[PDB]
């Protein structure tokens, strides 16, 4: 078991290197250069935070309360690290008896990283603040846990690794026409500070943008698939993560292009509007197994 | 590495120790995570795919997560040390001895008892099932269905209406 | 509260349906269940500091009863193995049964709730849904009677019309009056269950009714003594008529309905050899006469409570069975001997 | 019309998406009783055994055969 | 059941019934014993019986008696130090 | 057996801890949580050891109705601290 | 399915021959009809047993769900 | 309780490893009498000590299975086994094309 | 192992807190309806869970009627939202 | 223009490429034949006990 170290520090390298691609290609979307001058494009800068802020940067905190605070940072990156695990790819680390089932309660424990976070701060004024950060979480997961269903419910178990095998000659955005729709806003509820916004705190930077990662490949899964190929592992592993990357271009889209929903209007989107939306289409793929047929 | 579940089952009253002593509602309500993730491999060991996740899913993300947002709405307090409290302390030591003095007993087999049963060893004799089932295996691998209980869905369904309509009147 | 209120009512009704006919022991869990979510909202209707008390103190106390179970609903898996609501089986089981059945019907000593939840509602309309609740678990005790030891339910039966026979005696709000006569009517429940199955379910017939037509009289607006005392010089005096008939059949007195479910329950345990228990429920049965004794000196003496302010406009209530039932409850001694047999 | 044709047009204009929600799941509930082809699905989740299957001693019995391929029973062969 | 449910039927409560798949229960054995004793009203009612056939159940959920057998073995193999002890797994 | 053994002895402690109460209000309602928790366990243990199918659903039924009591008491929590300034077992008025 | 009862009859052969070996001079334990009273039927029996020797063995064959190979 | 002889039935049980059986489901077809006869005593008395000696045959008509593979058309079933190892739990998926080269020389 | 896979996450976590903690040296109610309604959704969302791997075995059309009857509840308690649910 | 986004993709295509190959290429030191069995449920469980007790002894997956 070596394998397990071969999914923590190459995955902190990428939640590190993603500096360079949250700013440059966010950067030309802005007409601005990006890193330039700290590397021969800029490679060198995204080490060089991690030196900046782990070693040399000291704390002050506003009380400290024995246990909290230095133990919601390893809420914050333990569960998004253990969210690798149950992925199918093309094979899977130690695969659960059912696969979805674990990614959607590692995510909705996830919740607690911003909770502790709130409770840390013995003032007033951050909590009703953070509160309101919850929320955003919180409402989307009641989504989230539908439009999964939906999918699964056409075709496969809860198990990953037959959600490729169903995925043979045409992808899943076709029959999920509206359903893909809602996984590219839902997804960005779960702070990536596009639709709506809020040491130990630089630890929160390398969990946050891990699980924008972590939805740009889950989407690439439940959505995209284009081949299998068992006898060839060669051609799957270059071709899932270009899949992967013009998704990660999307997610800084919305951070770029569009401005904040408002609090009270992001219920309105969602509950009022998206809801209704959600289980109507709920109610389409209930049928959809009996009207033709269709079961795993 | 002999025992499984038993070693599992010592955490999972560690955690319920911060319950019958009052440790204020942010550190006994950090107890329900450590009792309830830990009482998933309980469950998890023995069968029970579905039912296994779903302690993570409700019980875990969403009961307790509700819980996180009345510990602010009502007796925040600023979270305190819950060893400088009187009697908080003096019901934590007691609470574990109960149970920790048990747990010696466990060598050389037979432990006494409260009760009538006798506990004995069982590690081979813990899981007590063989394989039987196959092809859609486990009474648990099939855990829900709507057929045959029919009335079941409609009750929890008319349940589920009430507490939506209620908690918005009194409100 | 408009429609909805019916519905929310309705799921009461429903709700006892389920306790009633029902085979599996975490269906009737369920059924518990539907009753603790929909009379919570009727325990507020208006909001009220005294409401809100009540309400917290009525989920709490039978909330953790209704858990306790739930264990000997687990119990019936680790022992006895099948899930049917037959026998309870293990005597270990039935200690931890009998005792989430005290918490709402064998009263004794879990009365502590009852004094401050029956008053804490704000309306009348609350009072009759305590005394109509009290039927869901009479139907769980009706199926698993045998079985359960005798030593530890007739305890339960015996200290409540102590303590109901006690709590009363204190008391000038005319809601705790009616909470504690509760308390010394469930003794004579959890007294039939051991003897003879029959005719405790009739006992329930006659409380019921009789409760139901009690708060009926009060819903011309009275909360204590002294506000019920108000009502025969400047309200209605021929109302107070039936308010007097109802609250001497409430005691064990022979012309009336109220003595003859007090027949049978002697009756079926005089049968089984024992005399010494019969003798300790008839003198405390006394003691349960006294509060409707001094609540009928509203009725029949003058007791001075003329006031200035006096209505001349006819009231207009709600009054469902309010005409009926009185009737019943006045006089059915005649009416009802061979009746024993047509209800069990 | 006075709710067909007047009650459609003003719910495509205001709020557009609350007709989606009455029109796709008011479908989905019509659509599986009306069309032919849900009798079909019904018979292919009933003759995929989960378990294996038992033998039955052979006693004056019609259409029950061996093991080998032969004309007994049902045995599906609905559609390839 | 102080009430019962008359025409439509909604059950499937009590063991060793039509299962949701083609697998059986773990004690379906002796579960079809004590069935097939109390199906008449002077059985269980009288208890006397049906005390052989209650007895082999108790013995498969809780597994009491097995239990207390595997005991004995376990430590007279624990007491065998520095003795004759037999070995050939 | 053994396991059971653990399990029912964590049970008693979720069982005084209702019983139990020192100045605050909100420990009784994590220690309904806890109560289920506990029922949850137990529940599960002798549907899957001696295998029922039939009855494996009734556990997840109970977990629904778990959260039903650990709201609908939940949100009576709140109106305590609406008429009062914070939630506490010493502050009642009823007789 | 006969790879299952053929096993189960040699784990249980060897657990007789260790009953013999062990209980000899104190104990009065026979080892006859079995611990069921009825004695008729049989039920699986060495799911709690399949031999109390051998560690190794035994924690692999007891436990599936965990690890998961 | 009364258990079988230490001598028992079937001498050298089983072929070999696993998959290869489940490889090959002609074994449903050819030699079906030893394999229903024990099914229909198993079911009818549940007990193993009554039936073992129907079970006695069905291992050793399973060896004569497995030879006459073995001694004819060798390397079409050598090569559809190597193709059901290298991949997962497919089965028959990704291996059709290998599959067409089995059957063909058994049914000569 | 599932056990050997969770603990090397967490305690790798639990180090890169002490590399920045040792090295150097020199009101409001009504959130709380939007709160319980999450819960009692995702209840419903529990029930509604089994659909795509317990639709295996059991018949269709008995199953069809009440797999429905969930969703159509769901949005019953959402028609309740729309009778005055707030400013939020 | 493109050649200074490139390099930070082109290192997105090799950290990203590890968890995938470091799986799959695992898989012929640790087993014979570059495969990792499934569990799923019982059926396949069962094989995998079997293959051992088939003259494999340590090894869980062999062939013959």
């Amino acid at each position: 078991m070596i394998n397990i170290l071969m999914l923590i520090i190459p995955i902190l390298l990428a939640v590190a290197f993603l500096t360079l691609v949250e700013r440059k290609v966010l950067g030309y979307m802005q007409l601005r250069k990006g890193p330039n001058v700290v590397g021969p494009y800029g490679l060198l800068q995204p080490i060089a935070d991690a030196i900046k802020l782990f070693i040399k940067e000291p704390l002050r905190p506003a009380t400290s309360s024995a246990s909290m605070f230095i133990l919601a940072p390893i809420m914050a990156l333990g569960l998004a690290l253990t969210m690798w695990i149950p992925l199918p790819m093309p094979y899977p680390l130690i695969n659960m008896n059912l696969g979805v089932l674990f990614m959607l309660a590692m995510s909705s424990l996830a919740v607690y990283s911003i909770l502790w976070s709130g409770w840390a701060s013995n003032s007033k004024y951050a909590l009703i603040g953070a509160l309101r950060a919850v929320a955003q979480t919180i409402s989307y997961e009641v989504t989230l846990a539908i439009i999964l269903l939906s999918v699964l419910l056409m075709s496969g178990s809860f198990t990953l690794s037959t959600l490729i095998t169903t995925q043979e000659q045409m992808w899943l955005i076709l029959p999920a026409w509206p359903l893909a729709m809602m996984w590219f806003i839902s997804t960005l509820a779960e702070t990536n500070r596009a639709p709506f916004d809020l040491g130990p705190f630089a630890l929160f930077f390398m969990a946050e943008y891990a699980n924008i990662i972590m939805m740009n490949i889950f989407t690439a899964i439940l959505f995209l698939g284009t081949s299998h190929n068992p006898h060839m592992p060669e051609l799957y592993t270059i071709n899932f993560t270009i899949k992967s990357l013009l998704l990660t271009m999307s997610f800084l889209w919305i951070r770029a292009s569009y401005p904040r929903f408002r609090y009270d209007q992001l219920m309105h989107l969602l509950w009022k509007n998206f809801l209704p939306l959600t289980l109507a289409l709920c109610m389409w793929h209930v049928s959809l197994p009996i009207l033709t047929s269709g079961i795993p | 590495m002999l025992y499984i579940v038993f070693i599992l089952s010592v955490i999972f009253v560690m955690g319920f120790v911060g319950f019958s002593s009052k440790p204020s509602p942010i550190y006994g309500g950090l107890g329900l995570i450590v009792s309830g993730g830990v009482g998933c491999g309980i469950v998890l060991n023995f069968g029970g795919s579905f039912l296994g996740l779903m302690v993570f899913l409700i019980y875990l993300g969403g009961m307790m997560v509700v819980f996180g947002y009345t510990t602010a709405m009502a007796t925040e307090q600023y979270p305190e040390i819950w060893l400088s409290n009187k009697a908080v302390l003096g019901a934590f030591v007691t609470g574990l001895l109960m149970e920790f003095f048990m747990v010696y007993y466990v060598l050389k087999d037979k432990e006494v008892e409260v009760v009538f049963e006798f506990n004995g060893l069982g590690d081979w004799v813990i899981y007590d099932t063989g394989d039987s089932g196959f092809f859609s295996e486990e009474a648990m691998g099939i855990a829900a269905l709507y057929s045959y209980g029919t009335w079941l869905v409609i009750v929890t369904g008319w349940s589920l209406l009430i507490g939506v309509v209620v908690i918005m009147e009194i409100t | 509260n408009p429609i909805i209120f019916i519905i929310i009512l309705l799921t009461i009704m429903l709700g006892t349906i389920i306790v009633m006919i029902s085979s599996h022991w975490l269906l009737v869990w369920i059924g518990f269940e539907m009753n603790m979510l929909a009379i919570i909202p009727i325990m507020m209707k208006n909001h009220n500091p005294r409401a809100t008390e009540a309400s917290t103190k009525y989920f709490l106390t039978q909330s953790t009863a209704s858990m306790l179970l739930m264990m000997a609903v687990i119990i019936n898996l680790m022992f006895s193995g099948q899930w049917t609501v037959m026998k309870l089986f293990n005597p270990m089981a039935s200690m931890l049964m009998t005792m989430a059945l005290a918490m709402k019907l064998g009263m004794a000593p879990f009365h502590f709730w009852v004094p401050e939840v029956t008053q804490g509602i704000p309306l009348s309309s609350g009072l009759i849904l305590l005394t109509w609740q009290k039927l869901a678990p009479m139907s769980v005790l009706y199926q698993i009677f045998p079985s359960i030891n005798l030593n530890l339910i007739l305890t339960l039966s015996v200290l409540s019309i102590l303590i109901g026979g006690w709590g009363g005696l204190n008391q000038t709000q005319l809601r705790k009056i009616m909470a504690y006569s509760s308390i010394a009517h469930m003794g004579w429940m959890t007294a039939v269950l051991p003897y003879n199955p029959t005719m405790t379910l009739l006992n329930l017939i006659i409380y019921i009714i009789m409760t139901s037509t009690m708060f009926t009289m009060f819903m011309a607006n009275s909360t204590t003594t002294t506000l019920s005392l108000s009502h025969t010089w400047n309200k209605t005096p021929i109302m107070t008529v039936l308010i007097l008939a109802t609250l001497l059949s409430m005691g064990g007195l022979p012309p009336l309905s109220g003595f003859m479910p007090k027949w049978m329950i002697i009756q079926e345990m005089t049968k089984n050899n024992s005399i010494i228990l019969p003798t300790f429920m008839a003198i405390t049965a006394l003691l349960n006469l006294y509060f409707y004794m001094r609540l009928t000196y509203s009725t029949t003496l003058t007791m001075f409570p003329s006031t200035n302010n006096m209505k001349m406009k006819w009231q207009f209530p709600l009054m469902k069975k309010m005409t009926f039932l009185p009737t019943m409850v006045v006089l059915s001694t005649m009416m009802l001997p061979l009746t024993p047999m047509l209800s069990v | 019309a006075e709710r067909v044709a007047a009650f459609l047009k003003n719910v495509w204009a205001k709020e557009p998406v609350l007709v989606a929600s009455f029109a796709i799941a008011g479908l989905a509930v019509i659509l599986p009783t009306l069309s032919p082809y849900t009798k079909y699905s019904l018979m292919i989740n009933x003759x995929x055994x989960x378990x294996x299957x038992x033998x039955x001693x052979x006693x004056x019995x019609x259409x029950x055969x061996x093991x080998x391929x032969x004309x007994x029973x049902x045995x599906x062969x609905x559609x390839x | 059941q102080k009430r019962l449910g008359v025409d439509l039927d909604r059950w499937m409560t009590i063991q060793s019934a039509e299962q949701p798949h083609k697998i059986p229960s773990r004690c379906h054995a002796f579960e079809k014993e004590w069935i097939e004793c109390a199906h008449g009203i002077g059985s269980i009612r009288a208890e006397k019986e049906c005390k052989i056939e209650f007895e082999d159940f108790r013995e498969c959920l809780l597994r009491q008696k097995t239990m207390k057998r595997l005991h004995a073995i376990r430590r007279q193999r624990e007491k065998l130090i520095k003795e004759g002890k037999y070995t050939p797994p | 057996s053994m396991v059971y053994m653990n399990i029912m002895m964590a049970f008693t402690v979720s069982l005084v801890g209702l019983l139990m109460y020192r100045s605050h209000l909100m420990s009784s309602l994590l220690c309904l949580e806890g109560m289920m928790l506990s029922l949850f366990v137990m529940a599960a243990l002798t549907i899957l050891n001696s295998h029922f199918t039939l009855a494996s659903m009734m556990p997840i039924i109970l977990l629904v109705f778990a959260a039903c009591e650990a709201a609908l008491g939940l949100s009576l929590l709140v109106m305590v601290s609406n008429t009062y300034g914070t939630d506490y077992v010493q502050n009642l008025n009823l007789l | 399915l006969q790879a299952e009862k053929d096993r189960r009859v040699l784990q249980m052969l060897r657990e007789n021959l260790e009953e013999e070996a062990t209980v000899m001079k104190d104990x009065x334990x026979x080892x006859x009809x079995x611990x069921x009273x009825x004695x008729x039927x049989x039920x699986x029996x060495x799911x709690x047993x399949x031999x109390x020797x051998x560690x190794x063995x035994x924690x692999x064959x007891x436990x599936x769900x965990x690890x998961x190979x | 309780e009364l258990p079988s002889l230490e001598d028992l039935k079937v001498q050298e049980v089983k072929v070999s490893s696993s998959v290869l059986k489940a490889a090959a489901h002609h074994y449903g077809a050819q030699c079906d009498k030893p394999n229903k006869e024990f099914m229909l005593c198993r079911w009818e008395e549940k007990d193993p000590r009554r039936c073992l000696e129907e079970g006695k045959l069905v291992n050793q008509c399973a060896l004569e299975f497995f030879r006459q593979i073995k001694r004819h058309c060798a390397e079409p079933f050598t090569e559809y086994w190597t193709c059901i190892d290298y991949s997962g739990l497919q089965l028959f998926r990704r291996c059709r094309k290998q599959q067409a080269q089995f059957d063909e020389c058994v049914l000569d | 192992n599932l056990m050997l896979a969770l603990l090397t996450n967490f305690t790798l976590a639990t180090l890169l807190v002490i590399i920045a903690f040792w090295l150097p040296q020199l009101f409001s109610m009504k959130f709380f309806l939007v709160a319980i309604t999450f819960l009692l959704f995702d209840l419903e969302i529990a029930l509604l869970l089994p659909l795509p791997w317990a639709s295996q075995t059991a018949n269709l059309n008995t199953m069809l009627t009440m797999a429905l009857f969930l969703i159509i509840l769901l949005a019953v308690s959402l028609a309740y939202e729309w009778t005055q649910k707030g400013l939020e | 223009m493109w050649f200074e986004v490139l390099p930070g993709i082109a290192v997105m295509g090799v950290c990203l490429f590890i968890p995938g190959m470091a799986t799959a290429r695992i898989h012929r030191f640790s087993n014979g034949g570059k495969e990792k069995r499934v569990a799923h449920y019982p059926y396949q469980w069962y094989l995998m006990e079997r293959d051992r007790r088939v003259s494999g002894v340590n090894r869980s997956y062999v062939s013959k």
